[PDB]
């Protein structure tokens, strides 16, 4: 019943 | 055929005749596709990122710098960097990086590191020593006290 967008994604923090 | 619904905020929803495929085009540019096989594809317009969720819990993220990440239901994470190095993070704490030349770098929770070179030799780093195995069967160990031991092959 709720068609509002998701919040922005972020790459999983990496060491290298 | 299907049905198109247009909301006052600009969001559009397309439904297939059987209702098994739903495409939502949000007012901010994002797109969500729900497929008959139950996978959900989400496209983030600002971040130019694609996120696929599978019914078994698997999740795949694709970033515009050509980085891709796989999140497995068992906790394992696999990152493919733009340079094509593959880094796997395991639920037990261990990490393994595979370079394009075939080198494997394993980081263990206890602080030890194991490297398997493309040459077949293995090198092990611990608190007590650095050890290098050569494919001719020889082994050199350099201990923390500075002593060096070479074991020759039979």
């Amino acid at each position: 019943e709720d068609l509002s967008p998701r919040p922005s994604p972020n790459p999983h923090p990496v060491s290298q | 055929g299907g049905r198109l619904v247009v909301f006052p905020n600009g969001t559009r929803k397309e439904l297939s005749a059987d209702g098994q495929t739903v495409k939502v085009m949000f007012f901010n540019g994002d797109v969500k596709h729900t497929m008959p096989d139950q996978r959900v594809i989400y496209y983030y317009a600002e971040a130019q990122t694609t996120h696929i969720t599978y019914p078994d819990g698997m999740e795949v993220l694709q970033f515009p710098n050509n980085q891709t990440e796989k999140h497995f239901p068992d906790g394992r994470k696999e990152i493919t960097f733009p340079d094509q190095t593959v880094k796997t993070l395991h639920p037990d704490g261990r990490e393994e990086s595979v370079l394009t030349d075939g080198t494997i770098i394993q980081l263990n929770p206890d602080g030890s590191k194991v490297i398997q070179f493309n040459t077949g030799q293995r090198e092990i780093h611990t608190a007590d020593f650095k050890r290098r195995e050569y494919p001719d069967g020889t082994v050199k160990t350099v201990y923390s006290d500075g002593r060096q031991e070479t074991q020759y092959p039979t």
